[PDB]
């Protein structure tokens, strides 16, 4: 979108013209027919695709070639991104935009000055606001050329600071060599040179005076006397006011004379002689030679054995370092590296002052520095292209927590880092090394350091070649003492040395007398933030005294200063401590507070209007009220923010109403962003960079950034306040720490450099900080929101303010009710009244889930809302006689006691909900029902007022005999209709909720019943396994609903416009729980639950739900697969605990069905009952012995039940005839087929026969044992189209007769048939016969699971699908895979059955898509684009086909999913592994839920004698004469007796197959 | 061998004596990893020729309905499905798999439909090998009138 | 699991109870307040943990997600993660880490009785058996400062073998009369030391 480029490239303009004119010719003869088929039928399309393809890459190609050719022009370009310098170019002739790149390719030149038309600049400018004017100012007008006028402003630069270094040197000789200094002199010296070139300038008159002075005992005292003079000038300089300019070079310069007269005394404490000496050659040395013609190598900078030349670039003014003795030291062994031309390492815990060293050392140098924060997604180019743009430049790199760099690829930058060693090597004695197969010129100021934390976060190792190349160092202990007392010098302070010798082992019995905490830091960081702001409030005290020099007190202020900067990340307990700590270190302490009066009065305000309680110090907000100070204050001073304290300690509340009432106070506009950072995956958060094409995007905290700095809409001059509502954790926490410290700037891997503005500020909203690493607990400040910061009554009192103001149904009628109710229960609410001492028994109890404040009164709020809600309806059904007072006082004040029962102890078994009862009625006076024995949760409030017991609800009802065991038919007991009201108050108000309970307790049935009770809410059914990833539910979002643009943004809604859709999570806790503590579902879920919506990934825009509400189900958190959630997500979300119903209940629940199924025989009408309670305790038992502990898949649930009742009503529905004897074989076939295929030893199952026969002689007297019960118990409708017993015998031969029959169809591979290979045909052609019937076959290979079941399948017209795996079978293929299996399945409507095996699956996609399509029978996210299209055209087809005729989408969609439910049978293949059966249990819900488990096992002993004996018998074995032996080994039980020889040689050959097992 | 066999030979004595055996069929030698060893495969049987492939630790499931030697009777005819294509399974088809490394664990599903011959060392053809190279080493006379001697005698046993 | 439950009532013979004993100004008393609270936490947690353990080993108790993952690394024998509140040498083996609480705990009751009855500075302390030494250490020398109304900079240790402090153990040398002389032997135990503030 340039012009210039049409100028610059002619023939590349043209070509290009060329390519688009071509182009849209072509893209114009293709929308004319949009079809495939027709597109391919264009001729020639292939060539003029490959030719214009060709083209385009020679002219990119050639672009490229142009643009490297440019940035060998220029050497600082190699910063400056394509699309940038692209501006650029086409931006020559005009020159506003160039001033917004300078950052980037200079030290602190932040932008240049120039003439009025432009032609000429004259100086640069500072960031801060200095300048320095050119000697000769350069014209661009005789030097067009950019290279060539850029290169003019750069000698023209380096030329100009040498010129004004030898002025100031000339000037400073001046002072140097008198007794006294008058002040204004030296001031007007310091105001008229730059702050770099006073301080080189006081270096090099120090070293040329020491070294004249040893030329010349009694010099060097003179020198130190001169020392000593100017030092007592400069502090009466800095004592009394100046510019803040002149006050940052003070400083400086006085931190530089007091390390200066420290190495003096230090030199003259020794006796020196001589300038050889290693004591004084170990020091910083500086040498100017006016004699030098060469401006550039005048100043020489030397060290021991180290000569270096001033690198004369701009640095601004930066903070000057205090020269500690181990920052001596380090500065020695990295100038000593820097000699050996190894790059220097520093390492050690975090806060010792690592990359601020190498920073103050290549500012020392004059060397632009760069820091990087490296992190695992650095790329080979993308370091390659960073290593690149250093060697061209002459930058050093400051790699930050270097450790964090994914070590193989560690490994593979060693070898470019050698590189850059051979040259430098090469270099000190058409310079030009490789990188990334380029051969680059390497400046001769290069360097490379590494800042690396051994030990932080688990974090790689170096390998030992790269180790090689840097020279290591260790700082750990940095002279606190010393530190502290030159900075308080340096501020101004009288007693500065009495105050950090008071101050540091302050410090150091402050980090270990308090108590351990995790959020706890004492570091220099915390230290000199301490002694910054104590600076900063002296000179605010300095203003106030002098508004209206003296003295001041100065250990009041820095109590003060360290008050306001600890206490706030103090715990309750510790604030004794510490202020003990301060009275014994500082006897005259005292203290101020308060003078906040205009800032306390606007949050008065604005709490007043927001329904908040007010506390002014004592009252009942007093607590919360200074927390929010402390909060205001801790970001008045400081950078980034986090309130660590527990889940609902109102920090959410306090930081909102904070931000309102700045806002109110100073009338800038306060945007806050919040942003969960586990929500989304962190290359979401931070970007993604591809390695095709190395082009960045910007991810969600990075897009915010850029758009706050680029600040298009006036964002520079509002409030910034980004908050990062989530879980901190060292995987994205530490891409911030360079963000944090005091570079207070963002790196990214492309090389482009975010500087952060004052305006923001980076808080967290974290509840523990057990995970973080110290490096980031470190860089920011703590308050600490304790969990009795927040109290009960001041929730309540909001609550009720909530009810009295903003309706319901957003004066009214429901404003006078809610008034009403708020009145009436306002005695219940205040002090300690009812609810708090229910809530402090309520904790007393334990429950399922744990238990905390906000959950159950959350829930106890949405239940009195839905009381208001039955009052107003009441209402409206009587218009002639409303709600008199009286009556709604006695319903409210029962409401109350009902909703607190049920919201308290909503999550218990029933002897804690009877427990909480009974403590309720001891503890209240309020009208409860008189029943020793019922408990008050047996109860239901009326709108009459009174107490309507549940068990005059619950009808007993009959269902027909149509519906027996329907999927939707429900029987009402006393739990359901509990849970069942519970589930429609809690929906009513479209609130998320969670049934927890034990695996098929009922609660989908129970939440079912729930919406099918209101006809405004369709459920989308979703389940969740290990894998779960938030993809699920965007995809679930994205077929389900739409997005949809509004001015206030964009929104979320179901298609079907009117009512609310509700998503079901049947498994919510069972993704996986990371590496640290979060899950990521659970976090977006929790995001959108709080903050109505989440991000939208594609643009990083803000998405409001618009009716969306989450329903929940899952296992107890004690379950083997499960874990606990996060009380950040379960603070929103009521939780309600359905248990099993036991046999009290379960004997009526199972009585009505089997008297409603026998009725087709009216003669066994009269043992319905016996059946039932029969039927009881054989479950009990089974769920007595065979637990979970044993096998991962022992659970027992009335899932087995009802599965019963309906094989029993499916066996007898055509048989109209059934003796006693034979309904009893049908109950016990079908027991055997519940009970004892899922089992894995042979002497659980005998023990399970031996019960199923003493039940039923316990159960069922004088009847035909014999004739009910037998052997082979087998049921059958192949030889009759009934579904009677068969016989074995008869049944073998049938089968024989099937087998060779079916060698000739399918497969030539000969079978032999026995009892447990008949046991398994018919169990799988059961399975097969119901619908929606899928398999789990357990068993060693080679048993003929497979085999088995493509017999089965061929005798049931099932055609039989096999996956085809084979080598690179990938994502794409599976999915292609499961779409024509699928098309095959509901659009043609044929019987399929799935084999796949363990073995076929290569990936956790393959599972969790076999998860969804077992469970809920579709898979969502699996047709889009045009194929979707296709697929409704085939549904359409195969609808008209059939008969139905349907229209629009999603009734086609519900159709199609009925037709695969019905269709498709899968049928699974293991192997018997311990890990395995609970790794599968734990990532597929599915296949232990929804799929019945057949446990083949390996072949038993027996059945491997009878496949012996029959396959043996075609041969002569028999010997007339043989003799039985004595000994008989014995593996085989029931041998024959006695037994013959081909009977002992089969015996023989199973005892040699057991004998290969031992 | 009844089920097609794999043979573990870390010492490439095997490879060169199943060749030495079988040269007058012709064997195709490949490996799984080839490109050209679905191709391979589908000439083998096409071809009714002997085929033998290298490193079996890369096994693809290809091969599962061939060990598994799973045949539809089309009449007179043998006819295999190979994953897509339909192949007339030639009588005269053998197929061996080689291993490198005794080291190495198999899943049941292919530990199931191969026999497994493992070539390792023993106590006498050591002492055997190594008396001979010494004898080779020390006694070349000796030796060589021993081959003699022995190739000898193996052939008059054959005219015996 | 038999010889689990057997080891599992054999190790929690030696922990029976201990007291909490809230508000003064001596660090000493406050620091011992606050360390016995922590020791009984950590009591209680770990006894609380063995009874259960002991319950799901024999008893009418399932076993739970954390209580499975403490079975199984108390048979396997190493000490669990949430046990481990203060310093272990480089993970030292259960069988020794029950013995060292215990004398911890043994330790602790002797302090809450002394202070049940100033007569706190009057008891000898063994510093291995603290959790946090060094804060005992900052509690005295707080102490003498708060006595004698001295300054915390300058206040420096001498040793001699007024508060005593039993259990250190030297390293290759031999104390007589606060004379250090070098030895062969590995470690020598010191009967008394005596820590003055001057
Ligand atoms: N000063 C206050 N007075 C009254 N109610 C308050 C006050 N502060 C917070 N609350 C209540 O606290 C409830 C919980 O929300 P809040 O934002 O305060 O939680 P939080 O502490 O940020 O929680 P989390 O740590 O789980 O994010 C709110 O519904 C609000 O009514
Ligand atoms: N000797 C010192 N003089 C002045 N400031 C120091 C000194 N040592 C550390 N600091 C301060 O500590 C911080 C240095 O961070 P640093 O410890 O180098 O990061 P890292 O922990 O990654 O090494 C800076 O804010 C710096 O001002
Ligand atoms: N009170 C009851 N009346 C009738 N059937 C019940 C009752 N309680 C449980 N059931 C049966 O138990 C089964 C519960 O299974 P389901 O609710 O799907 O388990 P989950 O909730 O774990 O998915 C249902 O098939 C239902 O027929
Ligand atoms: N009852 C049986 N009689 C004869 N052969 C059998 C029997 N069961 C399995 N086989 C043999 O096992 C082979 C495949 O076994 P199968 O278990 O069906 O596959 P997989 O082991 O992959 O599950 C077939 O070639 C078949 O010859
Ligand atoms: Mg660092
Ligand atoms: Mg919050």
């Amino acid at each position: 979108g340039s012009a210039d480029i049409k100028h610059l490239l002619p023939v590349e303009t043209q070509r290009f013209q060329s390519i688009s004119t071509e182009f849209l010719a072509l893209m114009k003869k293709v929308s004319k027919s949009p079809l495939v088929m027709d597109v391919l039928n264009i001729q020639g399309v292939q060539r003029s695709l490959e030719r214009l393809a060709d083209l385009l890459g020679k002219i990119q190609k050639a672009l490229g070639e142009y643009l490297e050719r440019e940035r060998s022009s220029f050497p600082r370009f190699y910063f400056v991104g394509d699309e940038d310098l692209l501006e650029i170019i086409g931006n020559s002739k005009n020159v506003a935009k160039l001033q917004k790149h300078f950052k980037k390719m200079f030290a602190g030149v932040s932008s240049i000055i120039l003439n009025e038309d432009n032609s000429v600049v004259l100086g640069i400018s500072s960031r801060e606001g200095e300048e320095v004017m050119f000697k000769t100012p350069v014209s661009i007008t005789e030097h067009p050329k950019i290279n060539e006028w850029l290169t003019l402003v750069e000698k023209e630069m380096r030329v100009t600071l040498a010129k004004l270094l030898a002025e100031s040197v000339t000037e400073v000789e001046i002072f140097g060599k008198a007794t006294s200094i008058d002040p204004n002199t030296y001031i007007t010296w310091i105001d008229k040179y730059q702050a770099q070139l006073v301080v080189l300038s006081a270096q090099i008159a120090w070293s040329e005076n020491v070294e004249t002075a040893l030329s010349s005992a009694a010099p060097l005292h003179s020198v130190l006397s001169n020392v000593e003079v100017t030092l007592n000038v400069l502090a009466d300089s800095v004592l009394m006011e100046q510019p803040p300019l002149r006050r940052r070079k003070l400083e400086h310069l006085i931190t530089e004379l007091v390390h200066q007269r420290d190495v003096t005394r230090s030199l003259i404490k020794s006796k020196i002689d001589n300038a050889k000496s290693f004591e004084w050659l170990s020091q910083m040395r500086f040498y100017f030679d006016p004699k030098q013609t060469d401006v550039l190598q005048q100043l020489s900078i030397q060290m021991a054995n180290a000569k270096f030349n001033y690198g004369f670039e701009y640095l601004g003014v930066q903070d000057k370092l205090v020269q500690t003795p181990l920052t001596d030291r380090c500065y020695l062994t990295m100038t000593q590296a820097l000699e050996a031309r190894l790059g220097g390492s520093p390492f050690g815990p975090a806060g010792t002052g690592k990359t601020e060293s190498v920073k103050a050392l290549g500012h020392q140098l004059g060397r632009f520095v760069l820091v990087f924060n490296c992190d695992e997604t650095f790329d080979f180019q993308a370091m390659g292209r960073i290593f690149v743009g250093l060697c061209q430049v002459g930058a050093w790199g400051c790699f930050d927590e270097f450790n964090r760099l994914e070590e193989r690829m560690l490994s593979a930058v060693s070898q470019q880092v050698q590189c850059i060693q051979e040259a430098l090597r090469e270099h000190s004695n058409p310079i030009t090394c490789e990188l990334l197969n380029k051969q680059v010129k390497v400046s001769p100021d290069m360097a490379i350091f590494i800042t690396m934390n051994p030990g932080y976060a688990g974090r790689s190792n170096l390998p030992d070649n790269l180790k090689k190349l840097f020279r290591s160092l260790a700082m750990t202990k940095p002279d606190r003492q010393l530190i502290a007392q030159v900075m308080l010098y340096s501020q101004g302070f009288r007693t500065a040395e009495v105050l950090a010798n008071k101050i540091v082992p302050f410090f150091k019995l402050c980090d270990e007398q308090l108590s351990s905490q995790s959020h706890y830091d004492f570091g220099l960081r915390a230290l000199k933030s301490v002694l910054v702001s104590a600076g900063n409030v002296k000179r605010e005290r300095i203003q106030k005294i002098k508004r209206e020099a003296e003295n001041l007190p100065e250990q009041e202020i820095l109590i003060q200063s360290v008050c306001e900067t600890m206490v706030p990340k103090l715990v309750a307990e510790d604030i004794p401590l510490l202020f003990s700590l301060l009275s014994d270190v500082f006897p005259g302490v005292q203290y101020h507070r308060g003078e906040m009066t205009a800032l306390r009065e606007e949050l008065k305000k604005v709490c007043q209007e927001m329904y908040l309680t007010y506390g002014d110090g004592e009252e009942v907000g007093g607590m919360w009220v200074e927390k929010v100070l402390q909060l205001y204050q801790i970001t008045q001073i400081n950078h980034g923010l986090m309130m660590v304290g527990p889940s609902g300690s109102g920090k959410s509340m306090a930081w909102r109403v904070l931000l309102k009432a700045l806002e109110r106070l100073e009338g800038v506009e306060g945007v806050a962003h919040i942003i969960d950072p586990k929500a989304i995956s962190k290359d979401h958060l931070y970007g993604t960079l591809d390695p095709n094409t190395r082009e960045w995007t910007d991810g969600l905290f990075t897009h915010v950034l850029r758009k706050i700095i680029d600040s298009v809409r006036g964002e520079l001059q509002k409030r910034q306040w980004i908050v990062f509502d989530g879980d901190v954790d060292p995987e994205w926490v530490e891409n911030l720490n360079s963000v944090l410290d005091d570079n207070k700037l963002l790196t990214l891997p492309n090389g482009e450099r975010l500087s952060l503005p004052p305006n923001v500020r980076i808080m967290f909203e974290v509840q523990d900080l057990k995970y973080a690493t110290l490096a980031t607990v470190s860089r920011c400040g703590m308050v600490w929101f304790s969990e009795d910061v927040l109290s009960t009554d001041m929730i309540f009192n909001n609550f009720l303010a909530r009810l009295r103001s903003i309706p319901l149904d957003e004066a009214s009628p429901m404003l006078q009710i809610q008034r009403d109710a708020a009145t009436i229960m306002q005695p219940y609410f205040t002090s300690n009244g009812l609810v708090t001492k229910a809530l402090e028994h309520a904790f007393q109890l334990e429950h399922i889930m744990d238990l905390t404040r906000l959950r159950c009164l959350g829930s106890l709020f949405s239940m009195l809302h839905q009381a208001c809600r039955n009052v107003a309806q009441y209402n409206a059904n009587h218009p002639d006689f409303p709600m008199q007072i009286e009556q709604l006082e006695r319903y409210i004040q029962r409401y109350l006691v009902y909703a607190i029962l049920w919201s308290l102890s909503g999550d218990s078994r029933l002897k804690m909900r009877a427990e909480l009862g009974e403590y309720i009625r001891r503890i209240t006076t309020v009208p409860l029902p008189t029943a020793p024995n019922i408990p008050i949760i047996d109860y239901e409030v009326s709108i009459s007022g009174e107490w309507s017991p549940w068990q005059a609800k619950v009808p007993q009802i009959e269902v027909e005999t149509h519906k027996v065991a329907a999927p939707d038919v429900v029987v009402p007991t006393l739990d359901t209709v509990r849970h069942e009201a519970l589930l429609y108050t809690w929906l009513a108000e479209h609130k998320p909720l969670v049934l927890c309970g034990p695996p098929g307790s009922g609660k989908t049935m129970t939440l079912f019943s729930a919406l099918r009770a209101l006809p405004d809410m369709e459920v989308v059914g979703l389940n969740f396994s290990s894998a779960t990833t938030p993809e699920l539910l965007l995809k679930t979002f994205d077929h389900y609903c739409e997005y949809r643009r509004t001015p206030n943004g964009v929104v979320l809604a179901p298609v079907q416009l009117g009512k609310w859709l509700v998503l079901f999570c049947d498994e919510i806790n069972l993704p996986d729980m990371d590496k640290y503590g979060t899950q990521r579902v659970i976090s977006f879920i929790r995001q959108m639950v709080e903050h109505g919506g989440f991000y939208r990934t594609s643009d990083q825009t803000w998405v409001k739900l618009e009716r969306i509400q989450f329903v929940g189900a899952c296992n107890p958190p004690t379950d083997p697969g499960r874990k606990p959630l996060s009380h950040r997500f379960l603070r929103h979300v009521p939780v309600v605990y359905v248990d099993y119903p036991g046999p009290a209940s379960l004997t009526q629940i199972y009585g009505t069905f089997n008297r409603a199924m026998l009725r087709l025989i009216p003669s066994l009408r009269t043992y319905a009952e016996p059946l039932t309670a029969a039927m009881v305790e054989f479950y009990t038992m089974s769920q007595e012995r065979f637990t979970q502990d044993t096998q991962p898949h022992y659970i027992y649930s009335p899932r087995e039940m009802t599965r019963w009742v309906r094989g029993i009503f499916e066996a007898l529905r055509p048989l109209e005839t059934l003796p006693v004897e034979g309904l009893i074989r049908i109950w016990a076939h079908e027991a055997l087929r519940l009970f004892q295929d899922r089992l894995v030893e042979d002497e659980e199952r005998r023990w399970t026969d031996e019960n199923i026969d003493t039940v039923a002689l316990k159960h069922f007297p004088n009847i035909d044992r014999e004739k009910a019960m037998s052997r082979p118990i087998l049921y059958s409708n192949w030889l009759s189209k009934d579904y009677i017993p068969v016989d074995q015998e008869e049944l073998r031969d049938y089968v024989k007769a099937r087998l060779k029959v079916f060698y000739e169809e399918e497969l030539d591979v000969p079978l032999v048939l026995f009892n447990e290979v008949l046991d398994h045909v018919l169990r799988i052609d059961r399975i097969f016969r119901q619908p929606q019937g899928h398999l789990l076959l357990i068993g060693v290979s080679g048993a003929g699971k497979t085999t088995l079941s493509r017999f089965v399948a061929w005798m049931n017209g099932l055609s039989v699908y096999q996956i085809k795996v084979h080598r690179k079978y990938t994502g794409e293929d599976f999915d292609e895979d499961l779409r024509t299996v699928l098309r095959r399945s509901g659009c043609k409507n044929e019987k399929i059955a799935f084999i796949m095996d363990e073995s076929n699956v290569l990936d956790s996609g393959f599972l969790e898509r076999m998860n969804t399509l077992l469970a809920n029978g579709e898979v969502p996210g699996l047709f889009e684009g045009d194929e979707y299209a296709t697929l409704m055209t085939q549904c359409k087809e195969g609808a008209q086909k059939e008969g139905l005729m349907l229209d629009s989408h999603e009734e086609l969609y519900k159709w199609f999913t009925s037709q695969v439910i019905r269709n498709l049978h899968v049928v699974f293949t293991m192997n018997p592994s311990s890990e395995g059966l609970k790794d599968r249990a734990a990532t597929s819900p599915a296949l232990f839920n929804r799929c019945v488990l057949n446990w083949f096992g390996d072949w038993s002993t027996e059945a491997l004698y009878q496949v012996g004996k029959e396959f043996t018998s075609k041969m002569d074995l028999e010997k007339p004469n043989y003799i039985v032996p004595d000994y008989m080994p014995v593996v085989y039980d029931k041998l024959p007796q006695p037994p013959s020889h081909r009977e002992a040689i089969v015996n023989s050959c199973v005892f040699v197959h057991q004998t290969l097992h031992q | 061998f009844n089920r097609y066999p794999l043979i573990i030979d870390p010492s490439g004595q095997a490879t060169e004596f199943i060749m030495n055996e079988y040269k007058d069929r012709k064997i195709t030698r490949t490996s799984f990893l080839d490109d050209a060893f679905r191709k391979n495969l589908e000439s083998a049987l096409r071809f009714g020729n002997p085929l033998l492939v290298q490193d079996v630790e890369s096994y693809d499931p290809v091969l599962n309905p061939v060990l598994n030697r799973e045949v539809r009777r089309t009449g007179g005819r043998v006819l295999i499905t190979l994953g897509d294509q339909d192949i007339d399974l030639s009588p005269s088809f053998v197929i061996f798999l080689s291993t490198r490394d005794p080291t190495v664990e198999f899943p049941p599903d292919l530990c199931s439909r191969v026999t497994f011959v493992n070539f390792t060392v023993t106590r006498s053809s050591l002492q055997s090998q190594c008396l001979n190279e010494v004898l080779k080493a020390e006694r070349p006379d000796v030796d060589e009138k021993r081959s003699d001697l022995l190739k000898l005698q193996g052939e008059f046993q054959l005219r015996l | 699991h038999t010889t689990a439950s057997n080891w599992l009532h054999l190790i929690p013979q030696t922990l029976s109870h201990l007291k909490r004993t809230e508000n003064i100004k001596d660090p000493l008393f406050r620091f011992f307040e606050r360390e016995v609270k922590m020791g009984a936490k950590l009591l209680q947690d770990v006894r609380q943990d063995l009874a259960d353990v002991v319950q799901v080993c024999e008893g009418k108790k399932k076993q739970t997600n954390y209580l499975r993952t403490l079975i199984n690394e108390l048979v396997k024998g190493i000490l669990p993660r949430s046990w481990s509140h203060y310093t272990v040498p480089a993970g030292m083996t259960v069988i020794q880490w029950v013995s060292d609480f215990s004398e911890r705990i043994k330790q602790l009751q002797n302090i809450s009785l002394a202070a049940a009855s100033k007569e706190l500075k009057n008891i000898h302390v063994c510093l291995g058996g603290l959790f946090v030494p060094e804060a005992y250490i900052t509690a005295t020398r707080q102490y003498v400062a708060q006595a004698n109304s001295w300054s915390l900079e300058e206040l420096c240790l001498e040793v001699n073998v007024s508060f005593g402090v039993t259990g250190l153990k030297l390293q290759g040398a031999t104390c007589n009369n606060n004379k250090l002389s070098l030895s062969n032997a590995i470690s020598t135990a010191l009967p008394l030391t005596q820590l003055r503030w001057v």
